[PDB]
């Protein structure tokens, strides 16, 4: 029956599978909530530039 | 558990520096062997970068190859705790087609001196009774809870689908809802507050602040050449930090090996960079004895000139002797797994201290190798003799190749 | 038949159980001390217990350092990766040199992870704008909510009820491939192709095992491919580039990958580097390669050289052994490659003729080979198919030696050409 | 006549090898003279790149200047065909500002690598003789075909409906239908629209009507280079990059990918590989990193038949300060054939001089010829050609029919050689710049 | 300038339920209209830079750049 | 031009003059190897450090509600 199988189609015993890309979770990166107000001026020293 | 990513490589058996509170160096500790003197320096140093008091301060590791420069230093960054920053590159490295050099050992002083920031926040993490659209009921295994939800909390609850006998945490300040699994149901206190502490460099503040997404910068590259103004901001910021309690500074290392391979360009650079109150404590390792320094035509006693040297502290590295050869065996042959016999021992460290320490090593594996493919337990002298006739030293390639100069390309 | 090149009858070592080499086996020939030492080197990087352990493969030209290479290569198998390079391919014009070289090292480490494939499949049949879309096969009908990036691929694929898609839930990505077959009678004319109906569940779970390399997690995290999001969409925009990978992504692909392999979702397969030409290499990367070998992570990584005492490039007077500093030639260990007696030439050239498909007759093969004892191996190897071209056109379906003869009168070597020059 | 793009250049008399059966050169056929040896050698070369079963045969053609090299690299051109790609460049093309020396040498490489795809269609063709498309203000929609053998009325979908009205299809448009994807082309009109309508100013030549069955299974061959495959790969946008050149350096893994799956359409019927010929001329311009490179390169599978030429002996090799036979080094020069070429006589430069003027259509005196070919031995054969011209334009401004000896004394003396010229700047040495 | 900054919500709304994702401030001291003249330093090359390339643009091609 | 032999206190002279004049007048450090910008010319990097030496104090009332 196996031989039979194959005979038909090798797609019986063995399919093609789709080939597919990995997917990887993001890199995840944690800072601190300082480092993105750096940078961040009061408005009481900031002039109409 | 098996194969792991990191594996056996030249320096694993040093686990620090072998020093007692004293910085006594022990005879074989943690790894190391000898290097006595080099080794109380590295422990000197090292208390200098705990300290952490003194900016700018510059060491250099110098001795024959193979004298445990490289070894001592990676001695150093495992005694160093992880919390502060150890920033290891080649002399190389530097010569980068994306930046200057200068500005590549700028971002590397800067990846070499953290920041410490400790913030509060407050975290809900419990299982959910029952969601109306409104109302949330959370419980525990030790207490139960409802919650009256905002018009934003009710947005976030409606984005992600929560229904009653998830399991999520949500952060109370942000409404980060992350949904972990359905019902084992958290036991303690459904509103528990969290101190969480980042140590930031200052290159990852200068790159996070470079630009919107600039954090895609501090890992695949692409940083140009980040302008002064910018990190003179961040400077004053970060002091600002330091000044108001909200940070802390955490001096680290900037190790580069074989500095020798730098330009006078970068050495002249290095000099003024050293003198910043932000500098870290710098560390170099060089071979080179009086030779040129490249870009110019000036020899130098290390390929560094006279300007760098005088700003730094010499660290000089002896040859081995028997005994401490022998001792390097036995370790790597325990980092190994690689049993030898005595007098195994003895003809491996006659070969190390005839040709080389490094090709003893590697004769080590070969050894290992060969005793294993004739189903042996304890690598002989037959396999040390086996693995010498089949793996050549440079000396004695070197006479080969004289012994065959005529056939070989380009000979002189 | 699959074409014949340079190094195509090589199949191997040729090793015994005692790890002796032949001195004739699986197409190598001679270099018995160096096969054998290539051995042991093939049982180190099947052992996976040692990293950035250095091998020089040194001899004169012709003498089988590739081969030797390749040999390992093929007695390692397909399942270790085996990374060739040539050290004039560092000298990039995007990246510095010493990227191009931890690219290299980080492309020879193999990494088997078994992944989760979840899979909806089926035919459409509602579309309702989050959306509740249908789908239909031959078991039933489900359905499903999923997230509005799902819609807005349905909507790029230009998805319409009665079309027969596949979701790859793990990527987000969806084909349509056709509409279903019971509509393919409808019209007696469209632009459409049909396809049948799918025979199994719409959601279906499998689990696949897909070889990919640490650089390839590199790249991936670097230049990210898959954020379907308006800024990530607009950054795919620009024209893709070789960057300078930092040591941070590295190290948090390392963190990852160990989680990975403490999880037991994913096998670490460490492979071989091998640079061809490492002379060609400047004292910049040799620098580098000293840290990069010591490293923990590095791969097993072979080195072949010809070069006799010459100048290392980047340098104004320094003279080595190979072409090496002598500070990298004391981290690898050397194999010597010795020059072929006239013997293990005539065989060498029996073997290429043989996986070549060409017939010689034993006086032929003997001028050959004395052809051999002259000009070079190489040499009387390439006049093989020439001469054999020439039987063909002359009716014989075996080479001659009067055949030999005019090929040799028609093609000079190297020594003769630079005889008439002089 | 008309001017073309293509005029008389340096080799277009080349037209072949001029061989005969058994690879004999003949003396004068194809446009070569003389190089008996040289030509027989480029006809084995040639018969290595048609059986296609070697990889990485290098083959280079060293020679005294004007010996023709580049002659003989364009006769196996010619006599190659159009069919097997052959890729010739400059060895100084590879020196690039967008890409690494080596990028370059594997894009020379993989241009040189055709792969002939197969792929079976579909194709309805037929002269519409009644089109109806009814739609409200979905789509409906009748349309017939005829061809000799018979007539089908089709009932047409909603997508064949708005590819039918974009390409605009009218009865009496004789069009073609690709059931696989339903692109639509027309390939000419029967007959002309209603004369009753304005405008419409054409009398277009009607293409015959098509004959057989209206569907037919129809095989097509598309062929690609790998280095197009490559860039079509490299990026979403990477067909673009094909005509701009602004390839960066493709990524191996890439590389590897195309490799493996273009291996498996050979192992499966999809597609044949055609490897053809990298010439790089004045090979000499490549570097020492070019060389190591080409090394190696060789060695693969993938390979195409590298030829190279150069007139330089013993120099040095670019890059580095050592000397080496033909500006190559040893370690390649070992994976390459040596093919040297004579200089010409009497004989064969009359012939020459002959071709070069049949090709150019100036008739020429026996004793022109005999005075233009002593002028080409002694000063070049290069300059005899281009005297050639120069004697043809004089004597058409004289309003001669043949190119005498005087109209060749007159150019002579009118456009200088090297040798003549390099005395006149040595007798007036002070006047040009830095001696 | 007329430019408007929403500093957050009233500290005395933070009762109104019992968890919202909102940041609460607290309520201004001083009058509702304040003055203050300031200084500020720049250099020339600040000024450079900020001509150099449009910025805070919302056209595409500013967000874009 | 401040010389002299190594360490003979040129860079702490200059760092003595910035100290003297203070915070408010700018003093722009560079060294001459940061010329060799891989994005603009060297003669690029001397003017945008020369404009950088020169401050510019802008003095503003803000009126806020
Ligand atoms: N004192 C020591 N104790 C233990 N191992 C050592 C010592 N010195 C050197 N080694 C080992 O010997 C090898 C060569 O030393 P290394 O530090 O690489 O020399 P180099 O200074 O040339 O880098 C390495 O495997 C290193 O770990
Ligand atoms: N021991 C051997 N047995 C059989 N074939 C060989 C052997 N050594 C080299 N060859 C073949 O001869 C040619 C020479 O290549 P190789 O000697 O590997 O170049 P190199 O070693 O200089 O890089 C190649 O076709 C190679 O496959
Ligand atoms: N055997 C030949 N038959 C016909 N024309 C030739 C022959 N040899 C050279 N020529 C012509 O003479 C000129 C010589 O230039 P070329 O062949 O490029 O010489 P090389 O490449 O050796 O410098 C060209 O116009 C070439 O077409
Ligand atoms: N005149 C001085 N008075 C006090 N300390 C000085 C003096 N000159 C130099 N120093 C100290 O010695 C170090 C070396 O002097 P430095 O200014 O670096 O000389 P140079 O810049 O000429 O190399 C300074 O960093 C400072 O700590
Ligand atoms: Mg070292
Ligand atoms: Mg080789
Ligand atoms: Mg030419
Ligand atoms: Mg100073």
């Amino acid at each position: 029956v196996r031989l039979q199988r194959i005979c038909n189609h090798p797609g019986l015993v063995e399919p093609r599978h789709p080939g597919s890309s990995y997917v990887a979770g993001p890199l995840e990166y944690p800072s601190a909530s300082l480092i993105l107000k750096a940078l961040e001026r009061d408005f009481w020293k900031e002039a109409d530039l | 558990d098996v194969t792991r990513i990191e594996r056996i490589g030249a320096h694993s058996h040093i686990r620090g520096l072998g020093l007692d509170d004293a910085l006594e160096p022990r005879q074989a500790s943690q790894g190391m062997v000898g290097q006595l003197a080099a080794r109380r320096a590295a422990g000197v140093v090292l208390e200098m970068i705990r300290e952490g008091k003194i900016a700018g301060r510059a060491v250099l590791i110098a001795g024959q190859p193979g004298t445990g420069k490289t070894a001592i230093a990676m001695g150093m960054a495992q005694a160093l705790g992880p919390d502060t920053p150890f920033t290891a590159i080649a002399g190389s490295e530097i010569f980068s087609l994306e930046m200057s050099k200068t500005e590549a050992l700028t971002q590397a002083f800067r990846r070499s001196i953290g920041v410490r920031i400790k913030e509060e926040t407050e975290i809900i993490e419990g299982e959910v009774v029952e969601i109306q659209i409104g109302k949330l009921t959370l419980k525990t295994t030790e207490m139960e809870t409802i919650y009256d939800l905002g018009t934003k909390m009710i947005e976030s609850l409606t984005k992600d689908k929560v229904q009653a006998g998830d399991v999520i945490t949500i952060d109370k300040a942000t409404g980060k809802i992350s949904k972990l699994g359905r019902s084992q149901c958290p036991d303690g206190e459904l509103q528990k507050r969290k101190e969480v502490v980042h140590t930031v460099s200052l290159h990852e503040i200068d790159v996070i602040n470079s630009r919107t997404q600039g954090f895609l910068a501090l890992f695949s590259g692409d940083t140009g050449e980040i302008k002064s103004e910018v990190r003179e901001q961040i400077n004053a910021k970060v002091a600002e930090w330091r000044e108001e309690g909200k940070a802390e500074i955490i001096p680290g290392v900037l190790f580069i090996d074989e500095v020798h391979m730098l330009d006078i360009e970068s050495f002249s650079f290095l000099n003024r960079a050293l003198e910043s109150d932000m500098a870290p404590v710098l560390i170099m390792a060089t071979n080179r004895g009086i030779t040129r320094i490249r870009g110019t035509s000036y020899q130098s006693p290390h390929g560094i000139p006279i300007d760098l040297l005088d700003r730094l502290l010499i660290v000089s590295t002896t040859p081995y002797s028997e005994k401490d050869t022998k001792q390097i065996l036995r370790i790597r042959c325990e980092e190994e797994d690689v049993e030898m016999s005595e007098d195994a021992y003895t003809v491996l460290t006659r070969i190390g201290l005839e040709t080389s320490l490094r090709y003893a090593i590697q004769l080590i594996t070969a050894a290992s190798l060969v005793c294993r493919k004739r189903k042996g337990t304890e690598v002989q002298v037959d396999d040390i003799k086996r693995v010498y006739s089949l793996f050549l030293d440079e000396s004695r390639s070197t006479q080969y190749m004289k012994e065959y100069q005529d056939a070989f390309l380009f000979n002189e | 038949t699959q074409r014949i090149a340079s190094h195509s009858h090589v199949k191997g070592l040729g090793l015994d159980e005692s790890g002796l080499a032949k001195q004739a086996a699986s197409g190598l020939v001679g270099q018995e001390n160096a096969r054998e030492a290539c051995g042991v080197i093939v049982e180190l990087i099947k052992s996976k217990k040692m990293a950035g352990r250095a091998v020089l493969l040194a001899g004169p030209p012709g003498t089988g350092k590739t081969a030797l290479a390749l040999a390992i290569a093929q007695e390692l198998g397909s399942k270790v990766p085996f990374c060739p390079m040539v050290g004039s391919e560092v000298y990039s014009t995007e990246i510095k040199k010493t990227e191009v070289l931890m690219e290299n090292f980080r492309r020879a480490i193999g990494l088997r992870i078994k992944e989760t494939k979840e899979v909806y499949e089926g035919e459409v049949t509602e579309l309702t704008p989050h959306v509740i879309i249908g789908l239909k096969t031959a078991k039933g009908t489900k359905q499903l909510k999923l997230d509005p990036s799902i819609f807005e691929s349905l909507q790029k694929e230009r998805v319409e009820a009665g079309d027969v898609i596949y979701i790859e839930a793990n990527s987000g990505a969806v084909k349509r491939q056709g509409r279903c077959d019971t509509y393919a009678t409808e019209f007696d004319l469209e632009a459409e192709e049909y396809v049948p109906l799918p025979k199994g569940d719409v959601h279906k779970k499998k689990e696949i095992i897909q070889d990919v390399t640490l650089h390839d997690l590199d790249v991936a995290n670097a230049r990210p491919q898959g954020g379907q999001d308006i800024l990530s969409m607009m950054g795919q925009l620009m024209k893709p580039k070789k960057t300078e990978i930092t040591d941070k992504l590295r190290g948090e692909i390392n963190k990852v990958v160990n989680k990975y392999i403490d999880q037991g979702i994913a096998e670490l397969v460490p492979g071989v580097l091998f640079v061809d030409e490492v002379h060609m290499l400047d004292i910049e990367c040799f620098t580098y390669l000293h840290r990069a070998l010591e490293s923990s992570i590095a791969p097993i990584v072979i080195f072949a050289s010809n070069r006799g005492n010459c100048v290392i490039r980047g340098t104004e007077d320094i003279t080595s052994p190979h072409g090496i500093p002598l500070d990298l030639l004391d981290r690898v260990m050397i194999i010597r490659t010795m020059l072929y007696t006239p013997q293990e030439m005539k065989q060498i050239i029996k073997i290429r003729a043989q996986t070549e498909g060409i017939n010689i007759s034993e006086e032929a093969l003997n001028h050959l080979g004395e052809i051999g004892t002259k000009t070079t191996l190489r040499y009387s190897v390439q006049l093989l198919t020439p001469a054999n071209l020439l039987a063909k056109i002359n009716g014989k379906d075996s080479i001659e030696k009067e055949h030999v003869e005019e090929i040799s009168e028609l093609f000079y070597d190297a020594k003769s050409s630079a005889k008439i020059l002089a």
